[PDB]
DNA sequence: TCGATGTATATATCTGACACGTGCCTGGAGACTAGGGAGTAATCCCCTTGGCGGTTAAAACGCGGGGGACAGCGCGTACGTGCGTTTAAGCGGTGCTAGAGCTGTCTACGACCAATTGAGCGGCCTCGGCACCGGGATTCTGA
DNA sequence: TCAGAATCCCGGTGCCGAGGCCGCTCAATTGGTCGTAGACAGCTCTAGCACCGCTTAAACGCACGTACGCGCTGTCCCCCGCGTTTTAACCGCCAAGGGGATTACTCCCTAGTCTCCAGGCACGTGTCAGATATATACATCGA
């Protein structure tokens, strides 16, 4: 639910991650949008699971 | 223990033999740990989701084949 | 006064071994903890049940993906002429496997 | 006779459902088709659209275009990282490749 | 003088509740009906296996749920799960 | 009534086009399945299972063995050009890899 | 203990039509059944997809030819589509 | 007077600098142009069957992208 | 006196230049003209409708799957640090490719 | 229809193509058997077709 | 080059996972609608010609020099390896239990029916982005 | 460091896909119903899921040691690059004519329905193949 705000901070701990902005009568969805992240050696979800 | 150490460096060494590697740095005893894993994470979660379909509280081997043949490298023999 | 032979080639007849042998190169009990490890992951930690022919199937799989790649990061180090082996030559075979091994 | 209504304005919805349902049970997937199912798909569909559609807008407006191009799908689609996964083995007509080079090649 | 289909005025609108000032090339909307068509006849591709791996003749938004669960990656699912999930609950009022 | 004798024996041939039309009807796969086409895909079978076993079995005996163990399968598949190429996306339950080593790693 | 399906008869009256003197291994006997049945599911999709692309709802042996012309690489689908017509016309005249 | 010369070398140079390559060795020119036929004959090989099937004489894009589709890069647009 | 640029460099401004512009690469003609020979070469002779929209479709595939086979081998040469490129780092790359790049 | 008789001929003209061999009883198909034919660098079908 | 020396390629035997028997059905063989599929078919409409002629945007050629590419060697390094303790794991068996399969039996529910209606093909038309053209802002390259 | 030549905005200008826009008429949609897929209950075997000993292949480890990658001339060669000189594809465009999506029609011949009925499918047993001894050519390092 909420944890968008966290998970954002969660990703705030440097990269590029683009939070999405929120203008009024947009669908602007609430997907957190990313870097291309390169996968060879990138990083993965290890901080956006729900425990 | 921890258990991602599980996969240990010799088992590493013997399946590059198998590969036919004449030598290899000793950075790869986890770089082939993560690579494993996240092809691993790639499979179980689809194969989890296969079950949680099913409703089975186990894992079936036909299922882990849908999971691989969903993902592209299919297996026979199951 | 005993003496040696040489490094690397006795590791060759291990690659004719290996070769010739079809069997499996990973202890059971590790890779079974191991791959319970990871539906503590996502089934949200209280874990499943298994099938032993699945333990298997999968054990094959992940061998026979893992020495593929492997023998395609050797080749590919061997096309930029050194014999041993480096993990970004995995970088780029991974790299240059296009969204196979990742879907 | 009692006035009838598209059943994607009982859903609240723009893309069809009920064209959908026709698509589905015609479509040759299954044989029984539940009632459930065009209303889960027109959903992930309409927001799939919209999730491209912004991105595309979002690349648009950088070059002041009010027409989108398929470049600016292609930029879209290859800058997120998370479509590009899902569109990895499809390619776009006179889309282009994106501003991409090596570190190394420029001197110093 | 013959009748075909598409999605245009579909996404035409789908445009305007996102961007209610912009304008929409005719490339890009071949490239948007090819992709739409493109995905459903993949997601209905993987809900009848799957509907053919539990021996149901019948599929319900479950079957699609787990299906865009396995298929899509990352929190497009987590987000696709909420908006038929939303929508279902929306169409089951009336 | 009728003599006992089954169509594929009508065929002549050693895979059930009964079956294999029962499969088409359960497949799912169109509402109707014309009548030569289980036919010919049990004709079809029965070859490709001819192309597999043959190698197979001249691999068995180029190691002399009464069974077949699937190591001879992947050697079979793997020394030729189509069977390969329509297995590529396909892996082999304890066929191992094959003997196939590299120019350069030879020393002298 | 109801039923369970396999290919495994016509899997060893093959193999002692092709060869009446050797064995075979319940692993390569369930490789080959998943085999055959991989093998024909990617036909018969094949063959549903080329059906659809000319609104055929029936599907004939013409559909095959046209498929195992497309999935199997050459001279190989080439004994296979002889295989084939010859199967069929020895059907046709019984 | 080759039809599969009608390539031209700088418009493999334009594709190059499209790719963003430093220098090229003369060689390529050809190395191209065969990888370029024999991905031309795997396509077109299966849209002629297609359109065969379809029984037309004519080779629609629909046949293209079912072609691409069956060598597995589908393409939009089209 | 006159004097002019590096090798290399401005080729690079043609670089920046042709990956901002999305255009098709390739002459018509002489891509109707070769794919033309392709169909004479399968249909037994003979020639067929081809549909001239078909031909750009298939015209933008060939070149957008030219570009990328192109740059992964460019990217596999750099992996052997060297700044030109051979067709032996396209044989790799193609070979590098699995099935995908033969279908 | 025999061109397998020409078309093994001209295979034979410095590869390692095997022809099939010929034993009654058996199925023994006449479906060309090769090399391994790695494909970067292969030959291919330039002289089994049918004109 | 000839020889010790740790392989693996022969060889005899000695158990134990497999292939045919076997009841037994449950899924496969004859008769007959009916209504989609093959066949005709003329008909407008794209596409393949061969042309124009301009034309200009591309190909060939030479120089030219400059800047990489092997090349080999110098040489510190780090992984190979095989003996030497060590460990844990794949062995045996043993309850056991929770959960996978099998019937049963209702019950909500998707096809299959008449009947409007709105929405997507079909000109159409501003019309405004926008491709395009001249012009004046920027930033590589030696002296 | 900085003319100077190559490129990025900046204003204007025809122009031509294009986004509403009106008509329209072919599939959604209400109702209902009716066999029926499956949801749920419940029961019963059974395969991981824990346990015990055991023993044996792995785990540092390290001592030489050896390839191996910076690096450096080097050289040479080949290849941007660039100007000049062909040159030939490209672009409107006529036309044409002809095959091909029709729709229209018009039979015809394969899915369901039902009734017999028998070849695949769960249970037993003599095996050849893995396993365990010699032994042995045979590659692999001394000098």
């Amino acid at each position: 639910l909420h944890c968008q705000i966290k998970n954002l901070l969660s990703d705030e701990i440097r990269q590029k991650i683009v939070l999405p902005s929120n203008t009024p009568n947009v669908r602007r969805t609430k997907r957190i949008r990313l870097k291309p992240l390169e996968y060879w050696r990138g990083e993965r979800v290890t901080y956006t699971l729900k425990p | 223990r921890d258990n991602i150490q599980g996969i240990t460096k010799p088992a590493i060494r013997r399946l590059a033999r198998r590969g036919g590697v004449k030598r290899i740095s000793g950075l790869i005893y986890e770089e082939t740990r993560g690579v494993l894993k996240v092809f691993l994470e790639n499979v179980i979660r689809d194969a989890v989701t296969y079950t949680e379909h099913a409703k089975r509280k186990t894992v079936t081997a036909m299922d882990v084949v849908y999971a691989l043949k969903r993902q592209g490298r299919t297996l026979y023999g199951f | 006064k005993p003496h040696r032979y040489r490094p690397g080639t006795v590791a060759l007849r291990e690659i004719r071994r290996y070769q010739k042998s079809t069997e499996l190169l990973i202890r059971r009990q590790p890779f079974a903890r191991v791959v319970r490890e990871i539906c503590l992951l996502f089934t949200r930690g209280v874990d499943y049940r298994w099938q032993a022919m699945a333990l298997l199937a999968l054990q094959e799989a992940a061998e026979a993906f893992l020495v593929h790649l492997l023998e395609d990061a050797y080749l590919c180090s061997l096309h930029a002429r050194r014999v041993t082996l480096y993990p970004k030559d995995l970088q780029l075979a991974r790299r240059l496997r296009g969204l196979q091994g990742e879907g | 006779r009692a006035k009838a209504k598209t059943r994607s304005s009982r859903a609240g919805l723009q893309f069809p459902v009920g064209r959908v349902h026709r698509l589905l049970r015609k479509g040759n997937y299954s044989e029984r088709v539940g009632a459930g199912a065009p209303v889960y798909l027109a959903a992930v569909l309409e927001y799939l659209t919209a999730e491209i559609l912004e991105l595309a807008g979002n690349a648009a407006r950088d070059n002041k275009k009010t027409r989108i191009i398929p470049r600016h799908l292609q930029l879209a689609i290859r800058n997120d990282e998370e479509l590009n996964k899902l569109l990895g083995r499809v390619t776009i007509a006179q889309g282009g490749v994106l501003p991409n080079i090596q570190a190394v090649l420029l001197p110093k | 003088r013959s009748r075909k289909e598409s999605y245009s005025i579909y996404v035409y609108k789908v445009l305007k509740q996102v961007h209610p000032d912009t304008g929409i090339s005719s490339k890009a909307m071949g490239i948007m009906n090819s992709f739409v068509n493109d995905i459903f006849e993949r997601i209905a591709g993987e809900a009848s296996r799957l509907a053919h791996y539990n021996k149901r003749s019948t599929i319900t938004s479950r079957e699609i749920q787990t299906a865009v669960r396995l298929l899509l990656p990352g929190e497009l699912a987590k987000h696709a799960v909420s908006e038929g999930t939303k929508a279902v609950t929306k169409y089951t009022s009336a």
